[PDB]
């Protein structure tokens, strides 16, 4: 009975704003409710979602704190939930892909496959939760991001390089509150939209480039993502729900170790990439 | 930090960690004007949030690396985190909250004591931890480090090391006063065994001799 | 005639939305009042909490400061 | 530095201690202009604000350890704090008004006199505290 | 610096002292433009407002301790 | 009485500038509607611009958000 009477009410609101807009005038709510009908999502996420659907039925033009509800629902309704690519972690299939997408570089491929084998076997306690996360160091001009692509297509995942390098704060790694003029999601949440699954790889570029201003340094929200005992517990200012980042796998490149913060140095092993020889350079130049 | 955790679970109390020393800016405990939505951007009320109860045990890593001299001094940016006669109402002197800290048990962690501001040093007393001998490193590697590394690598009863291998690893692959570098080496041996398992598995156990340490 | 029609329909729909609202709609005002009154609490921070609540009761939306006082 | 507290308690007055060691900037004796962001008064107005009276006892520890590099010279801003004829009109840069510091009891400590710059040593009265014999050390350890 | 106040009392002029020791900000002599938020004129215009007369005695004290090369 | 008078002034002005700005209505809005279509702008931004124009067409002119929309 209360449903039928509130159906009376909702249709009334429809008819009136239909008269005011010169068009449905509420086409936005009719689109967004059908958007909430999608794959997923958890119920506390939808309970946070349903509060701002029903606030733009008060004002339509403006405000700088009402249009943000439209932008926020449009941004919330497009993250991947529960879409798994066919994983494969085979030490005789990844080895072929790595030995085709590059030349030489035996020892670094071997030390990658070791990490891959332990990524494979540990499906019980601490699936990577005390396994140190991977970083690659070396001069410029050696193949590093090409190894990120050569690993990412060897698991059928999505490669999506995310680059800091010029950070001023950790308040851009984490997003910002939607009710301000600045309404932006994480660099990582945008980065999450760009893929088609829930478990891509995300490479990180020159992580030894940090901040000194906007008081602080981004070694405090960065560790909250890189630690697999923390990334499932990740919360952003923009979405304000816990979004799972445990199933993704990270690769990182830096150029020097001697300016990376110690809570991050205690979470990683290093594969020093040496530099090439003249016959290695000649083979790379002829092939690729 | 492990000794601090041991003290914390010895008293059935909580444990929480607050890092310092990475303060390139001077006053991040402070407690300056509103770039934060709240009267405390410092670490202390956030740590009091993360602990659910009134009386935690809090550690402070590297209170002696507040030597930056960038738009102010981080050494000059601390007196009143502790010192329980003023600490009944907490202050940052510029943007603070009056809140009780007279039930929290504080520990402090430093590397070199010659950098602390002198009003803070004379309030505290010191415990000095020297450094390990190689027999201490071998005993720690047998009793604590090697089981933990073969657990979390998923091998746990199909590969073993001997004492000669432990002593060879310590003498020829580490130069340190602690045990942090030895732990990575034991982890490398475990993950090497993992790749050899997944590339053709054997039966039973294989003990790793002193000759096979270059092979791993 | 069009202006008077606009004002009547405008506040008619807003009154409909108010009626479609029970318990002040979601009503985070009484929610944070219950979040005050059920925990702790000392006395000067009682005054600080009630004055921040009263700063939240006057302005409702449009300024950043309303959400600032909410979070604060 | 304990004798400062005993002197302040012995005269029923207020005590506050300022540690000048490692002070490398003159922007924390006198403040900044209120046109910047940041922009708070110097340590002396903080000290006078904690205390609620105009004649406290302020202790300034280790005045021989202020520095003079590129970072600055805080010893040039002290010359108007400690000037006994001219500190009745002290202006920092945050408060634009002259403020009267002629009633406060400055006590200063140092270990040697050779590192205080001479126009600043000229304002201060010197009392040398000698150091103890073994009989004095026995007496101190027995009854204090 | 005693002769400053003695000379100004002698000639029946007004008096104002500016202490220049350790000042290393150029915007203490001139001001900032009135585009900035808390902007206001320098020490000279401020002293001339305090005096209130076109004809004072200004003591620019310890002018050889003006620090250089930080902002300017 | 004065402010209702000034409202009346602006609405009689609005009627006259309906009766001269365009034969049926503000004709520069229709000139914008043609000019948006003539320039080869991409389809997403054309949907954006036509949405802004349709919202602008119901604002009253001489308004601090009509000018923002028309300048955009
Ligand atoms: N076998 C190889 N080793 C290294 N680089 C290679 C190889 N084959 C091709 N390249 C090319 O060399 C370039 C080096 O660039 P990049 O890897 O971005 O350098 P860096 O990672 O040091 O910034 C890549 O664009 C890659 O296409």
């Amino acid at each position: 009975d209360t449903n039928q009477r509130e159906y009376y009410l909702r249709e009334q609101m429809k008819a009136i704003q239909k008269e005011l807009g010169g068009e449905d005038g509420l086409s936005d709510l009719e689109a967004l409710r059908k958007k909430i009908e999608e794959v997923g999502m958890p119920e506390a996420v939808k309970t946070k979602a349903l509060k701002e659907l029903d606030r733009l039925e008060r004002m339509q033009q403006g405000s700088p704190e009402a249009t943000v509800a439209r932008t926020y629902l449009d941004w919330l309704t497009e993250v991947p939930w529960s879409k798994a690519d066919p994983e494969v972690l085979d030490i005789n299939h990844t080895r072929q892909v790595l030995d085709e997408d590059h030349y030489g570089l035996k020892d670094v491929k071997e030390r990658i496959l070791e990490y891959l084998a332990v990524r494979q076997l540990t499906q019980g306690l601490d699936v990577r939760n005390k396994a140190p996360i991977l970083v690659l160091v070396g001069p410029p001009g050696v193949g590093k991001t090409s190894l990120g692509r050569s690993i990412a297509r060897s698991m059928n995942r999505k490669f999506h390089r995310i680059s800091l390098g010029g950070v001023r704060d950790e308040a851009e790694i984490r997003g910002h509150r939607r009710t301000y003029i600045g309404a932006m999601p994480g660099k990582l949440i945008h980065a999450m939209k760009q893929v088609g699954v829930i478990n891509p790889v995300i490479l990180l570029d020159e992580i030894d480039k940090m901040s000194s201003d906007w008081r602080g340094d981004p070694a405090s929200a960065m560790l909250e993502v890189l630690d697999p005992e923390q990334n499932n517990t990740f919360t952003d200012h923009y979405l304000d729900v816990p979004y799972d980042l445990s199933k993704v796998f990270f690769i990182t490149t830096a150029n020097t170790l001697q300016t990376i913060p110690r809570p991050l140095l205690d979470r990683m092993e290093v594969i020093e990439i040496p530099g090439y020889t003249n016959m290695e350079k000649q083979a790379i130049a002829r092939q690729y | 930090t492990s000794l601090g955790r041991s003290i914390a679970r010895s008293m059935n109390r909580k444990f929480h960690r607050i890092s310092l020393g990475g303060v390139r800016d001077e006053a991040e405990i402070r407690g300056h004007r509103r770039t934060y939505i709240g009267a405390m951007p410092g670490k202390l009320i956030h740590a009091m949030k993360q602990v659910g109860v009134i009386n935690p045990v809090i550690l402070l890593d590297e209170i002696d690396k507040m030597s930056s001299d960038w738009r102010g001094d981080p050494a000059s940016a601390m007196l009143e985190v502790l010192d329980p006669e003023q600490n009944n109402t907490f202050t940052d002197h510029y943007l603070d909250v009056p809140y009780d800290l007279s039930k929290v048990f504080f520990i402090t962690t430093a590397n070199t004591l010659q950098t602390i501001p002198r009003p803070l040093l004379d309030r505290m007393e010191v415990i000095e931890i020297p450094g390990y001998t190689n027999m201490e490193k071998q005993a720690i590697a047998r009793q604590y480090l090697w089981p933990k590394q073969v657990r979390e690598s998923g091998m746990e009863g199909r590969i073993e090391v001997t004492d000669a291998a432990i002593l060879r690893v310590i003498s020829e692959y580490t130069r340190e006063a602690g045990v942090r570098g030895l732990e990575r080496e034991l982890g490398k041996i475990a993950r090497k065994g993992a790749k050899f398992w997944l590339e053709g598995a054997w039966e039973g156990l294989r003990t790793i001799d002193a000759s096979d340490i270059p092979t791993y």
